[PDB]
């Protein structure tokens, strides 16, 4: 499966 | 949290987790940063419409397993 881009505001991995 | 699908001109299509409240303008910018280049470079285009960075997944009418489709600028930003 392709990346999925980790953006939302929950995890901090901004 | 809703996902949508960047469909690249390298025939590309990745997924885009996006969260239903958070700003556009958020993940405009930094996914620009996870391409390797600044921000205003590329243009996202939703239905043939820029996403403005002043809008957000609630308008529009963005659902689950959409597609969004970027190019680079002709300025480059």
């Amino acid at each position: 499966k392709v990346d999925v881009i980790d953006l939302t505001i929950e995890s901090s991995s901004d | 949290y809703i996902k949508l699908k960047v469909i690249g001109q390298d025939s590309s299509e990745i997924h885009f987790k996006v969260k239903m409240t958070t700003h556009l303008k958020k993940l405009k910018e930094s996914y620009c940063q996870r391409q390797g280049v600044p921000m205003n470079s590329l243009r996202f285009l939703f239905e043939g419409q820029r996403i403005a960075d002043n809008h957000t997944p609630k308008e529009l009418g963005m659902e689950e397993e959409d597609v969004i489709e970027v190019y680079q600028e002709q300025t480059g930003g």
